[PDB]
């Protein structure tokens, strides 16, 4: 031997003291509450609330917003015959265009 | 984002001030608190970005990004307490502490609205990686894994540094707005084509693209499970923010460019996952699967289509998840019999039924299956290269059945078949990894079931 | 696996760059430390710099 | 499903079989008979009885254990053995 | 004649699986409820045309009454 | 049904033939609707006669946003950065409400083709036709801008598309 | 007389087949008697560890732990570069991309070439 | 598989061995009761013709030609018993074998629903614990000092010891476990 | 508990690390073989059999 070293462990099996155990801590009150407050806490709030929160989202990205203006555009334009896509973006009189 | 950057910098002094039993319980429920808070970034706009303040703004890019950062980092605090049970109470406050600067530093990262504040914080998220690396990593071959991550990212990005005060220079602002908004042409000359390259190098080394990858075999696996979880779900992220934003200031010069880095994309995705068919390591093996989905979103990105952007968002959001689900369950066989080998332990099918389920339902997702936002963002990135060109649908095609392949291979090889005899230390799974695989696996359903929150600014 | 990943990929750039870096530490750092050589080559340094420097 | 073995059924089934052998007497037949000591059998006899009984019972025995079965009640106890029957 | 049937340990993945229903089912079951309620007695809003020089807000112009609040 | 606007959403007349029963054997289909109507079509109304008189206790209003128009990025002085801002902002506006016309129209073709059924070659020629239209002057819009559109680069690509169409009506003229 | 059987690298030859089962030196016998006293220590040693009482864990595996190690660790430092591994290594990593590179860019080419004369089928393509 | 092999087949095992296999092959070709004994003992009259035969040499020449004749004519898809490394049912029920360790990690709620069985079990792993010396010093006893030269295990040879190396055979998981 | 000397090494060259590559490998000297010395990293791991 080069050293004074201890020998490696053996390994610990937390079920042996406690068969009962959550895989959390040594002590069983403190292996307890953390399984109980990492359950409520991930899986109650934030999974539950967070998934109605996000479903319930107000419609800011103006999804419907955009179905309604495209729905009376449509209306408009097909009552007085005109294209229903306008073939440009802008106005050719607002452009100038090199001689 | 104020209300989400200063209770994670006293998430410091709570660890620091609580008692000796008590660090991991209040770090945990903390930290899931600070990440239903953030779950509010998601309300984002249809027309611009949310322009906080004058430093931080979010974007439908930004904020599944820093939802998934800090949701990852109470699942990191449980897997480290499995792994860390007989260090002392002020090395544990030490690894708490870093894991909290990481996700400090990260949240910064993806808010900042400046090309500069951003690369300083993305080259600070370097260090400490790098200390939990080579300090809390089990074999001898962490202090060369922290080594080689460290030269490589750097060497990447020192040109961009060079670059960004250049930019700077010319243009007299580097706010991500204003290079928006006067924008001009990048002609083809010499000049223009070294600083698309000091640029798209950077975060190609950051990604990492084929031949650049080494670095990431080395550091994932001889990372501690909680440096393995963040190295893959969200450092390997800053690349595709990076490249994203960034190449707004690089067109048209990106339409010429972007040939040998699409060409090296396709074939190291090729090449990495035949790599991963014939693996000895578990660990290996998710770390090349890592590899071959980023080279996917690089292709995406190269292409730089709206079509290729949101595949390239929800295959980022998707692998982070997934990779990070099988790091955790390859780390708990570890824990089990001390050994990274996939042949060592065999059955475990039969010796752990819920563990297994685990292992199928990450596999399943590991592998393109419909409906999952995996299948996703790469259907849709493999329909903008069939738009811009005909034959990337052989090479996706050809790299979707290797994935299959090698996916299912890992599951039959651990999970199938008879048990090793020997091997007589395999103990019931704990309440602590279900609960782990379950959080890491029941919101990807829930992201299948609401896509548009993960599809990107172009949605 | 091996021929690429392993071995090439291995020898371009980091291992390449590591072998030239230690070569040059090597040269720059083995010095015997006697006056009279690193004298000589202040000499030099001074003919040079008055001379190609104008 | 099926009923379960008895070693008294496997005796009488392979005391049956070497009973149909038209090569052993079934009057000096025991169930400690020597194949070959005591019957006057060779080795493709016994090769023979053996696969008989693999017929019988439905499943294989190797080579290199189907070579040292050379008494029926070793038969019997190599089918107990090998079926789990303990009763 | 029953013989004994070695299996591994099924206490703790039950035990998992009933916690875990449990606590999505205390606070899901709840928010259904909740919603139920919500939906049945607090209707959706319907559209109307502005009217002349009354200025509404954010979430008098969403529809869910969720969503509004 | 007064959810939809009939002009925006058309349908043709619905010519449902009566029926003209040539046997005495009893129609199961007929006594299978009976069933229908007697045990679900009438408790699922009635609960829904409940929720509709909850609702209309509670009756309150939504209002649809109303956008004024602004300068565009024509009239937009260059590096005016407010003016540029609120042009950008128009724009992305209007190419949304562009998306979602593309989408009624697909809508109205896709309906048809169902609804006229083993004719629809002939009896869809209307929507076919209109589609192409629509769709090709989107394209022509919007077609290549790249993932980093904006208003500027529609900009440059309508007078490119206007330098092309002018040179092609001098030659033409010539 | 019968046809004769041609073994493969994929289909290799039966033991019963092969003319050196048939031809045995005394050496041969020795060798056999070697290895089987290999296997026989082996195996006593795994049986012992195996059937202990007293043993919790996994019987470590040297032959397992040098296969792991030659297969990853021991690659480069036993490295060298030969005419065999230079030309096998540019071939496998330079030919593919060049190969991919040139169908590519000629099948862009041709499409740009298409798109420019104004003679490509480019109606409906909404979605890019 | 329950017998330890040695370090050779002797020439009269090859024999017996290719008896066995060309048989079951023709049993194979002739799916027949009546055309397998015909068959079959007319293959027995090839082997008793060659049966009384005092040059090795020759005797070996034989088997290889024979060898060869059965490698062409065998069956290509010959008869394989279910439970057989070939067959059908090989090795189905071997996700249902679990072992004995794995039952000691039971809650204590699970072990109480089985108070008897346990108290069995308890008297067999004291009767392991208080045997494995012994096992130990008679297999290092009778060992030559070179090593193991065979697989084979020794009896006990008293009256109070237990046959070394005995626990995984003996408690084995059932062929049909669950 | 595997020490350094239990480690795949370096392609031997001499009849002596032949020998003692074939003991590390728990093989006889006589049927112990190493891949071709072609630099490409097999270093002193046997060459077994191309069987399954
Ligand atoms: C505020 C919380 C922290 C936030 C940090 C943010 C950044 C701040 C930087 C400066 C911080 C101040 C200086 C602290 C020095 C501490 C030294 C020490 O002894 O620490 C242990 C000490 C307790 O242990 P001890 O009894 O002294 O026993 C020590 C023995 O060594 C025990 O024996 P042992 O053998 O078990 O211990 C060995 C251990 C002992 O080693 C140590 O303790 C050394 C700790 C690190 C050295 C200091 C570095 C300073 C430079 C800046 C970077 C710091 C980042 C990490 C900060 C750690 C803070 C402890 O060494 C190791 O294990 C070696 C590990 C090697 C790798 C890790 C070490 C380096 C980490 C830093 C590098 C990464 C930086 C990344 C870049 C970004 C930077 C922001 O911890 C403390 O006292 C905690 C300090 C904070 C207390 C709370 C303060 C706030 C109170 C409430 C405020 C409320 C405000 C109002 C709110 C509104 C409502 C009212
Ligand atoms: C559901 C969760 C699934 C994943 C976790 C599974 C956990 C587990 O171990 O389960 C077995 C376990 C059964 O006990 P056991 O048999 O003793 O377990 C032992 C072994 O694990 C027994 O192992 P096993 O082999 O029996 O495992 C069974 C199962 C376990 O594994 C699974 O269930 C995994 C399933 C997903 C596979 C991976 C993803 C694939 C891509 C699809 C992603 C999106 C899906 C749809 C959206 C989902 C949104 C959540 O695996 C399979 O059956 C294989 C499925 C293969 C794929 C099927 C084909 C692909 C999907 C095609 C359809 C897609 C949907 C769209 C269709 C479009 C048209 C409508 O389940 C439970 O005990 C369930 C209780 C705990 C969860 C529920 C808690 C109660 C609350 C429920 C309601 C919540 C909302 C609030 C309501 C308030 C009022
Ligand atoms: C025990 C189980 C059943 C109950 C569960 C707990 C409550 C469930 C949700 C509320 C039920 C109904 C309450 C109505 C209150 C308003 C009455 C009214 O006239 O409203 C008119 C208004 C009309 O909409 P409005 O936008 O025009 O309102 C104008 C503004 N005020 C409100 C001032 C008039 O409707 C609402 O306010 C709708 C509110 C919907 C519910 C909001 C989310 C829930 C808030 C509580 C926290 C989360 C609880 C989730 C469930 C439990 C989780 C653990
Ligand atoms: C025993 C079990 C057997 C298997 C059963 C499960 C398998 C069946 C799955 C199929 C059934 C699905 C049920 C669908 C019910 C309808 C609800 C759903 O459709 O709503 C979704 C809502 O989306 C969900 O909320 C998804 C939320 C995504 C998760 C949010 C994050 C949760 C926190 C965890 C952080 C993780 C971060 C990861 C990176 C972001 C989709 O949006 P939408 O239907 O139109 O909303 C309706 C409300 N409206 C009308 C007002 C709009
Ligand atoms: C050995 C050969 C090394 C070749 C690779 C280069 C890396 C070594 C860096 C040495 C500098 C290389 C030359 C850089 C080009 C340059 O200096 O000018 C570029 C250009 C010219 O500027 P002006 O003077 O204003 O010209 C105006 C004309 N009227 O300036 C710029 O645009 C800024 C560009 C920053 C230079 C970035 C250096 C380019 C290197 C590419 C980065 C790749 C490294 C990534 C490492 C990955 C491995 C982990
Ligand atoms: C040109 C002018 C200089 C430009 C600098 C270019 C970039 C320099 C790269 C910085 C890293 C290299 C520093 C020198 C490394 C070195 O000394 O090589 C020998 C070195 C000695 O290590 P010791 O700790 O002393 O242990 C003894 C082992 N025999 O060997 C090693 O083990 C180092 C291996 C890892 C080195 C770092 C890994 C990354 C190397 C470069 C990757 C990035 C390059 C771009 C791709
Ligand atoms: C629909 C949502 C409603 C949910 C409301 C939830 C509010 C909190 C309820 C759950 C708290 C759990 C504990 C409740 C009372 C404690 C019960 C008790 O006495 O047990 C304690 C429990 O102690 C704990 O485990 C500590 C956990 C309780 C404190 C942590 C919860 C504080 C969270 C504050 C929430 C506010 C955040 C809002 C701002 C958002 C910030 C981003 C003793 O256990 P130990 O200390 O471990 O025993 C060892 C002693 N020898
Ligand atoms: C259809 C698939 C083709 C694949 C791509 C096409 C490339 C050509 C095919 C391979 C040619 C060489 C590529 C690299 C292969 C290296 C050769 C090699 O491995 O052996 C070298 C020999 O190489 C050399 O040292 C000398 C360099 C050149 C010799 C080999 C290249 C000669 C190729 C012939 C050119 C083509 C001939 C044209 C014929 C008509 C074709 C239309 C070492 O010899 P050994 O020690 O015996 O190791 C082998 C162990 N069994
Ligand atoms: C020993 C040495 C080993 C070297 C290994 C190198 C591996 C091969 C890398 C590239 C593979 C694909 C090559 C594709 C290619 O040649 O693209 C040329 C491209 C287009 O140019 P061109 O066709 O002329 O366009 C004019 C308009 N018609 O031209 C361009 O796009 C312009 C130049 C772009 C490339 C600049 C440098 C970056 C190279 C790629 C990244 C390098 C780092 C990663 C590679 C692995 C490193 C280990
Ligand atoms: P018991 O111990 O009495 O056994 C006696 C033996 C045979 C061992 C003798 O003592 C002995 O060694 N005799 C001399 C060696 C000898 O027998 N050589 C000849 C053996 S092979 C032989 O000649 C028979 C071969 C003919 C059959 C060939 C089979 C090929 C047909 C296969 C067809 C498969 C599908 C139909």
């Amino acid at each position: 031997i080069r050293l004074q070293e201890d020998p490696d462990p053996e390994d610990e099996n937390l079920y042996e003291k406690n068969p009962d155990s959550h895989g959390y801590d040594k002590d069983p009150i403190v292996d307890l509450w953390n399984m109980r407050v990492v359950f409520f806490f991930g899986f109650s709030i934030v999974l539950v609330l967070g998934s109605t929160f996000v479903a319930y989202l107000p419609d800011y990205r103006m999804q419907e917003w955009a179905r309604r203006e495209a729905e009376r555009l449509v209306k408009y334009r097909e009552a007085n015959g005109l294209p229903l896509m306008e073939s440009n973006c802008f106005d050719p009189n607002k452009i100038q265009l090199p001689e | 984002m104020l209300k989400i950057i200063i209770p994670t910098t006293m998430l410091l002094p709570m660890t620091w001030m609580s008692k000796h039993n008590m660090i991991w319980i209040n770090a945990t429920v903390h930290s899931l608190l600070i990440s239903l808070i953030s779950l509010s970034l998601l309300n984002q706009l249809g027309e611009n970005s949310l322009n906080f303040s004058l430093t931080f703004f979010s974007d439908s890019l930004s904020a599944p990004l820093l939802v998934l950062t800090t949701w990852l980092l109470p699942l990191m605090l449980m897997a480290s307490q499995s792994h860390l049970s007989k260090e002392t109470t002020t090395r544990k406050k030490l690894y708490i502490t870093m894991l909290i600067l990481l996700q400090l530093f990260l949240i910064m990262t993806f808010t900042a609205t400046e090309l500069i504040l951003f690369y300083i914080l993305f080259e600070a998220t370097l260090v400490p990686t790098l200390i939990i690396i080579t300090r809390w990593g089990n074999q001898t071959e962490r202090l060369n894994a922290g080594l080689y991550f460290l030269f490589y990212t750097l060497a990447g990005s020192l040109p961009l540094l060079v670059a960004l005060v250049y930019i700077q220079n010319t243009t007299g602002s580097l706010n991500f707005l204003i290079i928006h908004y006067w924008s001009h042409p990048l002609s083809n000359s010499w000049s223009n084509i070294f600083m698309w390259l000091a640029c798209i190098m950077a975060f190609m080394v950051k990604m990492p693209l084929y031949g650049l990858h080494l670095w990431l075999p080395k550091a994932h696996v001889e990372a501690p499970i909680a440096g393995s979880m963040v190295l893959a779900a969200v450092l390997l992220k800053l690349g595709g923010y990076g490249m994203m934003r960034i190449t707004t200031i690089l067109n048209p010069l990106t339409n010429y460019m972007a040939y040998p880095f699409l060409m090296l994309s396709m074939w190291g995705m090729i090449m990495t996952s035949s790599i991963c068919l014939r693996q000895t390591d578990l660990k290996s093996l998710i770390a090349y699967s890592s590899v071959s989905h980023m080279a996917l979103v690089i292709v995406a990105i190269m292409i730089q289509t709206p079509w290729s952007f949101m595949g390239a968002t929800a295959l980022m959001i998707a692998h982070g998840l997934t990779s990070s689900m099988l790091f955790c369950l390859a780390n708990t066989n570890y824990e089990r019999v001390h050994s990274r080998t996939m042949i060592l332990a065999r059955g475990l099918q039969t010796l752990l039924p819920l563990m297994a389920t685990w292992w199928l339902v990450a596999s399943l997702t590991n592998l393109a299956l419909p409906p999952s936002i995996n299948l996703i963002g790469e259907l849709f990135i493999i329909t903008a290269s069939f738009s811009w060109s005909n034959i990337t649908i052989i090479l996706m095609g050809m790299n979707m059945m290797i994935t299959a392949l090698y996916s299912l291979y890992m599951l039959i090889t651990t999970q199938r078949g008879k048990y090793t005899h020997h091997i007589n230390n395999i103990k019931p799974s704990f309440t602590r990894e279900n609960a782990l695989m379950a959080l890491h696996i029941l919101p990807l359903l829930l992201l299948t079931l609401n896509p548009k929150m993960i599809l990107g600014p172009l949605y | 696996s091996s021929l690429l990943d392993l071995i090439w990929l291995e020898t371009i750039l980091p291992k390449t760059t590591s072998f030239i870096q230690m070569k040059m530490s090597i040269m720059v750092s083995n010095q015997k430390g006697l006056i009279k050589l690193y004298f000589l080559s202040f000499l030099i340094t001074i003919m040079i710099s008055m001379t190609l420097f104008n | 499903d099926a009923p379960p073995l008895t070693l008294e059924a496997i005796k009488d089934r392979v005391l049956y079989v070497l009973k149909l052998y038209d090569k052993i007497d079934p009057e000096k037949l025991s169930v400690n008979s020597h194949f070959m000591k005591d019957l006057g059998l060779d080795s493709l006899d016994q090769v023979e009885i053996i696969m008989a009984m693999e017929d019988e019972f439905g499943f294989e025995i190797p080579d290199i254990d189907a070579e040292k079965l050379m008494c029926p009640q070793e038969i019997v106890d190599y089918i107990a053995d090998k079926k789990d029957v303990y009763e | 004649k029953r013989l004994f049937i070695i299996k591994p340990s099924g206490f703790y993945d039950r035990r998992f699986l009933k916690l875990m229903r449990f606590y999505i089912l205390l606070t899901g079951i709840p928010v259904a409820i909740g919603i139920t309620l919500v939906n049945v007695f607090i209707g959706e809003a319907e559209l109307a045309d502005i009217p002349e020089g009354y200025v509404p807000e954010h979430w008098e112009y969403f529809k869910h009454p969720i969503s509004r609040w | 049904p007064d959810s939809w606007d009939k002009d925006v959403y058309p349908e043709p007349p619905r010519r449902t033939p009566a029926p003209a029963p040539q046997t005495s054997l009893p129609n199961p289909v007929t006594y299978l609707t009976k069933i229908f109507d007697l045990l679900v079509d009438r408790p699922v109304t009635l609960a829904r006669e409940f929720i509709e008189q909850q609702h209309a206790k509670n009756r309150y209003y939504y209002y649809h946003r109303e956008f004024r128009r602004v300068p565009d990025i024509t009239e937009c002085e260059e590096k005016d950065i407010l003016c540029m801002f609120e042009a950008e902002m128009q724009w992305r506006r209007d190419y949304k409400v562009d998306q979602e016309i593309v989408n009624i129209i697909q809508e109205r073709l896709k309906a048809c083709q169902q609804r006229e059924g083993e004719s629809y070659r002939q009896n869809c020629a209307k929507e076919l036709e209109q589609f192409t239209q629509v769709s090709k002057a989107f394209q022509d819009r919007y077609s290549d801008l790249g993932a980093h559109y904006s208003a500027r680069k529609c900009l440059a690509k309508q007078k490119q598309r206007m330098l092309a169409e002018r040179k092609a009506a001098k030659e033409a003229a010539a | 007389s019968f046809p004769k059987y041609k073994p493969s690298r994929l289909a290799t030859l039966p033991a019963t087949l092969d003319p050196a089962e048939y031809d045995i030196s005394p050496e041969t016998r020795k060798a056999q008697a070697e290895r089987l006293a290999i296997r026989s220590r082996l195996k006593r040693e795994y049986l012992l560890q195996y059937n202990d009482p007293n043993r919790l864990g996994v019987i470590e595996d040297p032959a397992l732990i040098r296969w792991t190690y030659a297969r990853s660790a021991n690659i480069y430092p036993n490295f060298r570069p030969t005419p065999k591994t230079s030309l096998l290594g540019a071939l496998f990593g330079i030919g593919p991309l060049f190969f991919w590179y040139y169908v590519f860019k000629t099948d862009r080419d041709k499409k740009e070439k298409l798109i420019q004369e104004g003679k490509l089928d480019q109606t409906f393509n909404i979605s890019y | 598989a329950f017998s330890a092999p040695a370090a050779y087949l002797t020439h009269q095992q090859k024999v017996l061995r290719l008896y066995k296999r060309a048989l079951r092959h023709l049993e194979s070709w002739c799916v027949h009761r009546d055309k397998y004994r015909y068959f079959a003992c007319l293959m027995r009259a090839r082997f008793d013709e060659h049966k009384n035969e005092k040059d090795m040499v020759k005797a070996t020449q034989l088997l290889r030609q024979a060898e060869e004749e059965f490698w062409y004519g065998q069956h290509p898809q010959p008869y394989i018993f279910p439970e057989s490394p070939g067959g059908t049912s090989y090795e189905r029920y071997e996700c249902y074998k679990v072992p004995e360790w794995c039952l000691d990690d039971w809650h204590p709620s699970e072990k109480a629903m089985y108070p008897d069985y346990f108290a069995k079990r308890e008297q067999w792993k004291r009767l392991r614990r208080e045997s494995w010396e012994r096992e130990v010093k008679q297999l290092q006893e009778e060992t030559p000092p070179g090593g193991p030269r065979t697989e084979a295990l020794p009896p006990a040879r008293k009256e109070g010891d237990l046959p070394p190396l005995w626990w995984h055979i003996v408690t084995r998981p059932r062929e049909r476990p669950m | 508990h595997v020490t350094k000397d239990m480690f795949p090494g370096p392609y031997p060259k001499t009849p002596e690390e032949r020998a003692a590559a074939a003991k590390k490998y728990n093989m006889r000297v006589e049927d112990y073989e190493p891949y071709p010395d072609d630099g490409m990293g097999y270093g002193d791991y046997p060459k077994l059999p191309d069987r399954s």
